[PDB]
């Protein structure tokens, strides 16, 4: 279960800003079975991960699009 | 300790280690081949990358793009074996953002061979070396805690640069060095360290990088006064807002916009700004519209990373270190000393790059080495017989003794905290100029960090614990930095990437330092250097 932390290493710089933090200053705040999105949409390519997060697109299991907002508001407070 | 008994094992499955394991799946369809990466291949670094008209034209600016420290036969096999390359790549399926383009047909094609084992999720800590000759590799599987012997009679690495050595860096944080460290620690030199090359506009804090097309859609680059410095410093009249010319201000040679920086930096004409001393690329007057189309991702980008729209005020940016030219020593057949083990990609010297790599023969030495190195390896694969089994199996002990050791270490030592003073270090004394002044200090900061780096805790977060491997990496990058840091200030001559402001070295010095740096490691911890020559086969120093 500390296992995603290595689930959080990408090959952009982009992501390890995006995805690294925003595992260690929460996810252990708003768990149950909706960290189910977190873990399903790390299982994602590393550009579509940049992408779904600039909003250059969109993606499909929109479980998933409600976690991109939920990373980009929680982020958009913090720094 | 599992173990499996391969042919070859691959250690990177980026762009370099990928084509290689296909190649040796096509040399020898026979082959058990173990392909071995720390992150799922779709993650290595190569996802993130966005004439040859004449041979000549190419071999021509290679080498002079690398100030002459190419191994020039090396450059004329590359050169030759580039369209083969780009047609097979093209055939096996890549449409005709190309560093993901690459990296993605390279990984479905390499689910069609059977051959091809892999091994995601799995951290190699050490090659097995008897009677100089290599004999496999041990590594951990992280999603499970269990360590793998895993025995092949050639071994490539393809891991990657060496850049999460700078604190301020375009890479990403998997890019540790990590097989250049592990070529040091069995007495493979790494060669031309010292040539480590920047790209001038990246994200001050982070690195994120800014593209060029931020400049060729018309951005420019001011200093706290609002003046295109560029204009001081040899790059052509100011051209118009809007319209600019390629080699000319923001297109100029991408070594002298860096070096424009520094010199801004020292006459007082940076913005200090919290993590850094930044200049600003500005594209406020594009407009959202031309911003929209071309450069769409540039806004958000900004918006994410410097809390800046950059329709509304320019965007912070400063030279990042980038790419390493320099890495193992390998012949022109991608093989190392050490009979049996290889190295391509990035974390290699095969002699292309020379002092500066030029453009994109980065990814195109992926596929082209890629291959050779696949089909050199097989070729010696064949050929080895057998090892002294025990000592292998011996030294397959001591990496899980020297890991056990390592855990419960005897010390109280912050890894996070030595990791950053070595970057810290890394951009004072080994950034855009160099003088040998600002290099001994780091010398000295580098040995007063890897004494500490014995006395680091790894504490009990475990299985084996991220910890451990990040304590790991940070070694690896301790032992590559000092031979950075030892080849630069050796080096006494400004030629590529390295340039010394200090003088006897402002110039580039073809009657004494016309060679390559080797940088040794021996096993009581310091630092030598060697010198070798450069082939030269048509193209004498200018
Ligand atoms: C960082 C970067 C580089 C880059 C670029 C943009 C960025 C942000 N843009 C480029 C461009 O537009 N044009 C170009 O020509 N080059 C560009 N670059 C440079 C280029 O992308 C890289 O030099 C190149 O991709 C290097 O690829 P290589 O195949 O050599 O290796 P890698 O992709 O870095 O992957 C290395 C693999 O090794 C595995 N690894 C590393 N250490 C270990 C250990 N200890 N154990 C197991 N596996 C290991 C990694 O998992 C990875 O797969
Ligand atoms: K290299």
């Amino acid at each position: 279960k500390a296992f995603i932390h290595w689930a959080c290493r990408r090959g952009m710089r982009e992501l390890d800003i995006s995805i690294m933090p925003f595992f260690e200053h929460e996810y252990d705040s708003l768990s149950d079975d909706e960290k189910r999105i977190f873990i399903r949409l790390l299982e994602c390519d590393d550009p579509d991960l940049f992408n779904w997060l600039m909003n250059h697109g969109k993606p499909a299991d929109a479980e998933l699009e409600m976690m991109v907002r939920l990373i980009q508001t929680r982020n958009r407070e913090r720094g | 300790m599992q173990t499996f008994q391969a042919d070859l094992a691959i250690v990177g499955a980026g762009g370099a280690g990928l084509r290689a394991a296909i190649a040796a799946a096509q040399a020898n369809p026979n082959a058990k081949i173990a392909l071995i990466s720390k992150v799922y291949p779709m993650r290595s670094h190569t996802v993130a990358a966005e004439d040859h008209d004449s041979f000549e034209y190419h071999f021509h600016d290679t080498v002079a793009g690398g100030d002459w420290l190419c191994e020039q036969d090396v450059v004329d096999y590359f050169v030759h074996h580039c369209p083969t390359e780009m047609t097979q790549l093209e055939l096996w399926g890549c449409p005709w953002k190309t560093g993901f383009h690459m990296l993605h047909t390279l990984f479905q094609t390499s689910l069609q061979f059977p051959q091809i084992q892999r091994f995601d999720e799995h951290f190699v800590l050490d090659i097995l070396v008897d009677d100089g000759h290599v004999r496999g590799l041990v590594a951990m599987n992280m999603m499970e805690g269990t360590l793998v012997q895993i025995r092949a009679n050639a071994v490539v690495m393809a891991t990657g640069g060496a850049g999460r050595v700078y604190r301020y860096n375009t890479n990403g944080g998997i890019v540790t060095g990590d097989g250049m460290g592990m070529a040091l620690s069995h007495g493979v030199p790494l060669r031309d360290m010292e040539f480590v090359q920047y790209h001038p506009t990246g994200l001050p804090g982070s690195g994120i990088l800014m593209t060029e097309g931020c400049r060729g859609e018309g951005g420019i680059l001011v200093n706290k006064n609002g003046y295109r410095y560029l204009q001081d410093y040899g790059m052509g009249p100011e051209t118009p807002l809007g319209e600019p010319k390629n080699k000319y201000m923001e297109l100029g040679p991408r070594d002298k916009v860096s070096q424009a920086f520094w010199h801004e930096w020292r006459k007082g004409n940076t913005i200090s700004t919290p993590r850094g001393d930044v200049v600003y690329l500005d594209l406020r007057h594009l407009g959202e519209k031309k911003l929209h189309e071309r450069l769409p991702f540039i806004c958000e980008l900004a918006k994410a990373y410097v809390g800046v729209d950059p329709v509304k005020e320019p965007i912070p940016v400063r030279p990042t270190a980038h790419y390493t030219m320099g890495g193992i020593e390998t012949d022109q057949n991608c093989e190392t000393r050490i009979k049996g083990l290889f190295a391509v990609g990035e974390c290699s010297s095969v002699g292309l790059h020379g002092a500066n790599r030029l453009g994109s023969n980065s990814l195109a030495e992926l596929v082209v080495f890629g291959r050779l190195a696949g089909e050199q390896a097989t070729e010696r694969a064949a050929t080895a017989g057998n090892g002294n089994e025990a000592a292998i199996e011996a030294q397959a002990a001591g990496v899980e003794q020297r890991l056990k050791d390592l855990v419960n270490q005897d010390g109280g030592e912050n890894w996070a905290k030595i990791r950053d003073e070595m970057g810290l270090a890394m951009e004072e004394g080994c950034g855009i100029y160099r003088t040998p002044e600002l290099m001994q200090k780091t010398i000295d900061k580098l040995a007063e960090l890897q004494e500490r780096f014995k006395r680091v805790r790894i504490t009990d977060t475990s299985v084996f614990n991220t910890d451990l491997l990040y304590t790991i990496e940070l070694g690896h990058g301790l032992n590559v930095a000092e031979c950075m840091a030892h080849s630069a200030m050796a080096r006494k001559e400004s030629r590529g990437a390295h340039q010394r402001l200090d003088e006897g070295c402002t110039e580039r010095d073809d009657v004494n330092f016309l060679k390559h740096t080797l940088a040794f490691r021996d096993a009581d911890g310091t630092t030598r250097l060697e010198y070798s020559d450069v082939k030269i086969t048509t193209l004498p120093p200018a």
